[PDB]
């Protein structure tokens, strides 16, 4: 049993052309996907292998667009900023500052900021981890490539079901890659006991079961976990262990992100 | 998140 954790969200669309100024419907579809994936309401939970069904987690984390901005003014939770920057840089975090062609974050203690923009080459999106929250508060949040934001619509296959944001919100909530970021070895860890030890990342739509040198017997590795690198339509769960780690950030006494719950209701009611 | 299949379209042409 658990109480619902409520996350006020602001989406910052930063566009260099009309194609990048994505629709309100496309944004609403991304918030819908986050609520499905973090509340185990995703229809494709029907695709989770039965061997992992008893490990699938319901994070009971709800996302709502903000209705009050940091100045106390009414908002629909969507900002739109034209820019002369053609491609934003993860190294510079330039999408996160209006001085650098982007848009400043809204009080990161009270809002999840999701920037949407053009990113380079094979980067679908990126996050800032909770360990950087005290030292880098103004860049906390998530950035998603405009071609991989929302479900269907303007999103491009095979990353067209809004799972880049599920994966990045996972990192923003302290989750690490399921394979342990160790280039294929068995010695790295994601520090989640119920995710099977896994060599390297998976891609595309793997066949179940997929064993590797780290988990050499069926049911193998959880390549359909959101924290892998598989295609959007082929990922369909968080585990109960990942849910425990994410929710710990909202512990009322020690949670790094505990402040977000104090005014979440006030900031998401018009 | 990185797309591991991104450069296929680029590497198979001039
Ligand atoms: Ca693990
Ligand atoms: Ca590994
Ligand atoms: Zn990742």
């Amino acid at each position: 049993p658990s109480s619902t954790i409520l996350i006020p969200v602001v989406v910052h669309v930063v566009y260099n052309n009309s194609a990048q100024n994505i629709s309100d419907a496309q944004i609403i579809s991304q918030i819908q996907v986050l609520n499905e994936d973090f509340r185990r309401m995703n229809a494709d939970q029907a695709n989770t292998p039965s061997a992992f069904a008893n490990l699938a987690g319901n994070a009971n984390i709800e996302f709502k667009l903000a209705r009050r901005d940091p100045n106390g003014n009414t908002t629909n939770g969507i900002t739109r900023t034209s820019t002369s920057t053609e491609t934003f840089s993860m190294e510079m975090d330039n999408v996160k500052f209006s001085n650098l062609g982007g848009n400043n974050a809204w009080n990161t203690r009270r809002y999840l900021n999701i920037w949407v923009c053009n990113l380079g080459d094979d980067l679908l999106g990126y996050a800032q981890f909770p360990f950087e929250f005290q030292t880098k508060p103004n860049t906390d949040g998530v950035v998603i490539h405009y071609k991989h934001f929302g479900r269907d619509g303007s999103a491009e296959s095979p990353y067209d079901k809004g799972r880049t944001a599920t994966h990045e919100v996972g990192h923003w909530l302290d989750l690490r890659h399921i394979w342990g970021d160790d280039g294929g070895s068995c010695s790295g860890t994601d520090n989640i006991a119920d995710t099977p030890n896994q060599g390297g990342y998976n891609e595309g739509c793997p066949s179940f079961p997929k064993t590797d040198h780290c988990t050499n017997t069926s049911p193998g590795v959880m390549f359909m976990n959101y924290m892998d690198y598989t295609y959007d339509a082929c990922m369909n769960l968080f585990t109960k262990g990942q849910v425990e780690r994410m929710r710990s950030l909202f512990d009322t006494q020690t949670g790094i992100r505990r402040e977000m719950q104090i005014y979440a209701n006030e900031l998401t009611n018009p | 998140k990185r797309d591991p299949v991104y450069f296929i379209k680029l590497s198979t042409i001039k």
